[PDB]
């Protein structure tokens, strides 16, 4: 047997976008009425503060570098000043049925991806991978930047069923950790419910609230938007912001990296923190990937000896292959 | 059935700013040269053998069926889907590895 | 060429997934003989049980959402496409390159026949509508009608009978009808003007063609060449080159009881006017020229100017 | 002439050619392919399989993927016409698109690369000393080479078109049909392909471009194209067809179709100053570049009457006809309004640049719309076009600025009676 | 008997492009107001998940090629987050006359081939082709991806005459399955209607729309273009949707492709789905073509053994070959 020539993995955990709006905390029981982040501009001007090559070090070099102010439009969102808040809204559908592909090309590396995939669940359960997203849920992951310093966290998930919702959470993303993926009783709750939501036995839709003091009118961050220059004089806006309509905005595929930050099993160190779950593991705000495939450590050597010729790999390397089944992808050459 | 594939002298020229592979598909029938495209890599080492947009999908088609069976063949259906292609042009493309 | 009795007309013909490549070297709209085609083929499943012909067409193009996309920060722009069902092997598929665009336009049909008097005005404008919203138009389907209600009426007049005030009433009845619309008719007049204003260095009529729908800049004697109104080059119909073939003798023709003659086509010149420009509106008809000997098949604009 | 130039290019393409990786085991045919084309057999070599393709012009293999018939290469006609053009007027003669089998690219080569004057295979065609004379060619070989090689210009032997391959019927008047086939005329279109080449860059336009950088340009009139469109042939393998690989390609492009409407706008009226300080004239796009041009070519002399009266006056008419269409089919978006606060612009063109209103009012309101004529409207927009606009200030008894006046209004009466019937 | 080199036919079954709207649920019965879902940018930064080749693999260049990662600009349409439905509506007409084709060669072929389906239809109607295109109008099968993972999904269809509704049906395009042709009383209502359309009767209209509870600000799946992409820059614009004017909207080929889906009877496996109607009846999500003229099941064998040599083959491979008329097509040699 062989691998296939196309796979395809539909993307299970689906997120969207996240809206932002500041108001007052203790009013955000009634977080309904908040006004939207809006992105807004403003005009910096910097100096040098780059590398120079020592071939540029000469004092004329600097004298017409810093005469001559790199000037720029940079566009920043942030709050009211008369609140100290921010309610990020994100809604969150859970698919379930995970191991089926969405397009192959064999019916017997088919059957058999079927078959492996069927029998880790009917072994053990989604409940280790549901219990981490239920962490990842349950503190601020997703809160990239607007997390790091702030007084407190608050995250409300409920579970839309119909119009309406049917189960309430409430948490605190800093007593929850970051680096711990310790256990609790709610939070198993959640995990239920996700663990209920992939193995196909439902429909679950949460709905995720994220309140964050942060100060009187400090600075947000959205998701940013890339721009090329033109060919156009002294340059021009450098940082656009991602919003949505008269709203700033973190993107669905940022949360949706923040939701999978499962992995603690790559063989670097368990003293560095759990990591993105991608096929060659690699993250790219320390550079370095982990999981090199001259070891054996990978997700397409874990998979292909663990489909074709059988030789299983162990318990925490199954959770890690079925978790980058679970976010999807293209696979084959 | 169809022929024992004997495809032989697997040749390979360049002509004219592009690159092709010829052959000898000869069987109990006849034989004919088949002149195909090739697909390099971004190297330059063979890679593939052009199987879609072919030349003799588009002008060898009479002269390929010249060769196999064209009795037991319904006039609604082209005559480069019952002659059989797939194995013959991966014969090709494994006898210049 | 006989000068019609009536002004039928279908007000908003939402047409989509039309055929906009309609030559081997203009991209943008349909060509006039898919219209000219279209009322031949109306004339055929209606003036038949009507007594009646069909020959005029008007078009005024109210929108044109084009299916285009530009590649790369390109200034030229490709065509998107559809994907293709899968050979025996099940690979991928030849894929061809044809446009698709999404219109809407009107047209005035030209009722030439005595069957006027025979039956009531909305019996004949209904029975054309309702056999003319099953028809493929140029490659593509014609959308039906919604609830939104408004132009589900379709018109027509009586030009043999009236005033000229009154032929001037009934002219602002169907121009307020078509008041967003841009008109379509084929100008030799200009066409030979610009071939009489540079007919010193060649008679070429292609390079007069390909230098007429462009932005052309000059020295001093920034400016850009103007012009009072919107040109376009359209396919003015068939030059066919073959002499004509007996029905049995060419191989596996369409069926055996018509003759075929191979044929590449026509350029001439068209423009844009609003339909406010032109008084009488027996002037914005497509009638089509044809002969058998001559090798030429042509889809003119006469009566106009 | 050509006594010793295609033999000794062919021999040295196949010595440059020919030894990249030269072992004996490929020496054992490089040898014999060198020794053949050096001098003399390899012309022989090359006409014994030669008959794969014919040189026809109207071609016919790129309207259909796969879809063999008769790709037919003759001449297109007289024109005949007043106002056409276009095939039949080719004279220059690209005609060689000579496409068959693939792997004739060393045929196509020899018989175009003999450019001295004429052909390299349309050169030897006839009075074949000239091309076996000071290479000294033999009787029988050699005229089987000559009639194998120039010979190639012949019919495919069969009337056949196909069946996915466009054949459509065209009614004649007053009796039957006669179902045309379109080929494609790849000639005509390698022909326009290299005008429009010149025109994208070249040695031309491009520095013609670069003139127009300095701020000194030269006389020259260069050219581009808004709005084309690239249509590819072949895939991803643009030889097999052939001259769809050098000289445009596989990548054929098309020059302009667009319609009035074309960039598809949009409608928006507002009822505020923002939307009352041009919402009483009908200021868009196409009318301030209209505006822009009668600006621009507008305060100038009148000595040229010949090339004004039938310019200046269909520009300034013509601007505003195409100004009073687009703001009918633009002011017309919402199917509700009415007399409401911020419109004073509704004194003017509550009928004229509006919509229908609202059916709910009382029946007998018919004569607030149907009398309100392009009097205040109509005469609105001509105040505002000859306020906007001007003529002559120091030649303003000359006849170029009474002509304009006159074509104003002439512009505001007709405005008028275009938009005077908002209620009837 | 000697058979045509030409053969065209209609489209039968001609459907259009499903404009899409989102509003709320339970007011979906005065959706007509609804504003469009709009086609909007964003920008995603990749990383490398791909099979690296053969040799090669060593971690300075993978970790050189992570550093510099690949850029691109993919919009993906949203529903704003005041919604939790998607009105997708389109329109269908069925043109009738199925069996006349529109160009062929040889007059005793066309009166064999007339005599042929006027033998089929006075044998028995269109009733088994019907059902079955009520059926994929019953299920929400033209929402390809839509569907995958719902809250409820209802279909409304309406009969117009005149410009105006002539009868009405109310689905269920969940409790209706989706790989089950089981009888009804109002869907074979539908299939009357539709056999009363293709039998030459003429023009008959519908209207179709259907509903989804994904989310409140879930993620649609528009159609997406092709650009035909022959080598480097052809963009860095990666995944343009389709968009009608100021409208999210899906292929009318998609739709007529997710009509069609009838044919049960290729030999390999019924339990595999019923798959789209073509010769060599080919899925282009599994890669095989099915239908082989390996057997006699495919249907340039089984319509030149049908209309020349006289042997019917079994009733179900009629319904094939006539629903592969009544899809078109054109043939010949």
């Amino acid at each position: 047997l062989s691998t296939a020539s196309v796979l395809a993995f539909e993307r299970k955990l689906d997120p969207s976008d996240a809206l932002m709006s500041a108001g007052a905390w203790a009013q955000r029981d009634a977080s309904q009425e908040w006004p939207a982040v809006t992105v807004r501009e403003k005009s910096v001007r910097g100096t040098i503060s780059n590398r120079l090559k020592t071939k540029d070090r000469d004092p004329a070099k600097l004298d017409a570098s810093i005469q001559s102010p790199n000037l720029q439009t940079v566009d920043v969102a942030n709050l009211p000043s008369d609140a100290d808040t921010l309610k990020v809204r994100f809604t969150l559908r859970v698919l379930g049925g995970a191991g089926t592909p969405s397009a192959c090309n064999d019916a017997a590396y088919r059957d058999k991806l079927l078959q492996t995939v069927a029998t880790y669940v009917n072994d053990q359960g989604f409940a280790e991978l549901a219990r981490r997203y239920a962490h990842n849920l349950a503190n601020a992951r997703f809160l990239w930047r607007n997390r790091v310093g702030a007084e407190a966290v608050e995250v409300r998930i409920n579970h839309i069923r119909q119009g309406e919702v049917a189960r309430a959470w409430r948490f605190d993303a800093l007593a929850i950790g970051l680096r711990d993926f310790k256990a609790d009783a709610e939070l198993d709750a959640l995990a239920e419910l996700i663990a209920s939501g992939l193995s196909g036995s439902g429909h679950v839709l949460l709905e995720v609230v994220a309140f964050a003091r942060i100060g009187d009118g400090q600075e947000v961050f959205p998701s940013q938007e890339l721009i090329l220059d033109k060919g156009d004089k002294k340059g021009q806006k450098s940082k656009t912001l991602y919003s949505v309509r008269d709203a700033a905005a973190i993107h669905s595929q940022k949360i949706g990296n923040a939701l999978r930050t499962i992995d603690t099993w790559y063989p670097d160190e368990d003293g560095l923190g759990p990591i993105a779950v991608e096929p060659y593991g690699s993250v790219t705000s320390q550079g370095k990937a982990y999981r090199q495939p001259k070891q054996k450590l990978d997700f397409y050597t874990l998979l292909d000896n663990w489909v074709l010729r059988d030789e299983a790999p162990a318990v925490e390397q199954q959770h890690y292959v079925i978790a980058n089944l679970i976010r999807g992808g293209v696979f084959g050459e | 059935s169809m022929t024992t594939f004997r495809i032989e002298n697997v040749r390979i020229e360049t002509i004219n700013d592009f690159d092709m592979v010829k052959f000898d598909l000869v069987t109990d029938l006849g034989r004919v040269e088949l002149a195909e495209h090739v697909n390099y890599d971004s190297e330059g080492d063979f890679k593939s053998v052009e199987y879609t947009d072919s030349n003799i999908r588009y002008n060898m088609v009479d002269e390929l069926c010249s060769v196999f069976d064209l009795t037991d063949k319904p006039s609604l259906m082209p005559a480069i889907d019952y002659v059989t292609f797939a194995e013959i042009i991966e014969a090709v493309e494994e006898m210049l590895e | 060429v006989t000068d019609p009795e009536a002004l039928l007309l279908l007000p908003r013909l939402s047409i989509q997934n039309a055929n906009a490549i309609s030559s081997p070297l203009t991209w943008g709209f349909p060509s006039p003989g898919a219209f000219t085609g279209f009322v031949h083929a109306l004339q055929r499943r209606v003036g038949i049980s009507l007594d009646i012909e069909l020959d005029g067409v008007g078009i005024v193009c109210h929108r044109f959402e084009a299916q285009i996309s530009q590649p790369a920060g390109k200034r030229t722009k490709v065509f998107n496409l559809t994907r293709n069902p899968l050979n025996r092997d099940g690979s991928t598929a030849a894929i061809v390159e044809e446009g698709r665009a999404h219109l809407e336009v009107s047209l005035l049909l030209g009722v030439h026949g005595d069957g006027l008097d025979d039956h009531p005005a909305q019996e004949i404008a209904r029975q054309v509508q309702e056999q003319a919203g099953a028809m493929r138009l140029a490659g593509g389907s014609i959308l039906p009608w919604c609830n939104e209600r408004f132009p589900a009426p379709n018109a027509e007049l009586l030009m043999l009978g009236g005033s000229d005030e009154q032929r001037r009433k009934n002219q602002r009845r169907l121009t307020r009808r078509l008041l967003p619309g841009f008109a379509l008719v084929s100008r030799e007049a200009l066409l030979q003007q610009h071939l009489e204003t540079l007919r010193t260095t060649l008679p070429e009529a292609t390079t007069l063609d390909a230098l007429l729908d462009l932005c052309r800049i000059n020295f001093e004697p920034w400016q850009v060449r103007d012009k009072p109104g919107w040109l376009v080059p359209i396919p003015a119909g068939y030059n066919a080159l073959s002499p004509l073939y007996l029905p049995g003798e060419v191989r596996n023709a369409r069926d055996r009881e018509t003759p075929l003659r191979f044929v590449e086509n026509l350029f001439g010149l068209g423009e844009w006017l609003s339909p406010h420009r032109v008084a009488a509106l027996s002037d914005l008809l497509w009638y089509h020229h044809a002969e058998p000997d001559k090798g030429l098949y042509r889809w003119s604009t006469p009566r106009f100017v | 002439q050509e006594l010793r130039q295609f033999i000794e290019s062919f021999i040295q393409e196949r010595l440059q050619g020919k030894l990249d990786k030269l072992q004996p085991d490929e020496d054992d045919k490089r040898q014999t392919l060198l020794a053949t084309h050096r001098r003399e057999a390899w012309l022989a070599d090359a006409a014994r399989r030669v008959g794969q393709l014919q040189l026809v012009t109207h071609t016919l293999k790129p309207i259909h993927p796969d879809a063999r018939g008769s790709n037919l290469h003759s001449l297109p006609q007289a024109p005949g016409q007043p106002g056409l053009a276009g095939s039949h007027e080719l004279g220059d003669r690209l005609v060689s698109d000579v496409v068959g089998n693939a792997a004739a690219l060393d045929v196509f080569k020899f018989l175009s690369l003999q450019y001295q004057g004429k052909n390299l295979l349309n050169w030897l065609t006839e009075d074949s000393a000239e091309a076996l004379q000071a290479l000294s060619d033999n009787a029988e070989q050699a005229r089987e080479w000559r009639q194998a090689f120039i010979g190639i210009t012949t019919v495919k032997g069969a009337p056949a078109s196909h069946s996915l391959a466009k054949q459509l019927y065209f009614p004649l008047p007053g009796s039957g049909y006669h179902l045309l086939a379109p080929l494609f005329p790849t000639s005509l279109v390698h022909h326009v392909h290299a005008l429009l080449r010149e025109a994208r860059f070249g040695d031309a336009a491009k520095a013609a471009r670069e003139a127009r950088s300095r701020q000194e340009s030269w006389p020259h009139g260069f050219s581009e194209y808004p709005n084309l469109a690239i249509q590819k042939f072949g895939g991803t393998k643009p030889q097999n067809i052939s001259q769809l690989n050098n000289e445009r390609r596989g990548e054929n492009w098309l020059l302009p179709s667009l319609p009035p409407n074309w960039q598809r706008q949009n409608v928006n009226a507002p009822m505020r100053h923002s939307s009352v300080f041009e919402h009483d004239f009908g200021r868009t796009p196409e009318v301030s570049r209209l505006t822009r041009t009668l600006q621009r070519f507008l305060a100038k002399t009148v000595h040229n009457n010949l090339a004004i009266r039938q310019r200046r006056a269909q520009l300034v008419a013509q601007i505003c006809d195409e100004a009073l269409q687009y703001a009918a089919r633009l002011r017309e978006l919402e199917p509700g309004w009415s007399a409401t606060p911020g419109c004073q612009l509704h004194d003017a063109e509550q009928l004229w640049l509006d919509p229908l209103r609202a059916q709910t009012d009382e029946t007998f309101l018919q004569r607030r719309l149907r009398g309100d004529w392009p009097a205040e409207v109509g005469n609105r927009f001509a105040n505002w076009l000859n306020r906007a606009v001007s003529s002559d200030s120091q030649i303003l008894g000359s006849p170029e600025a009474a002509q304009w006046s006159q074509e104003l209004s002439k512009e505001l009466t007709m405005f008028k009676e275009i938009l005077e019937d908002e209620r009837d």
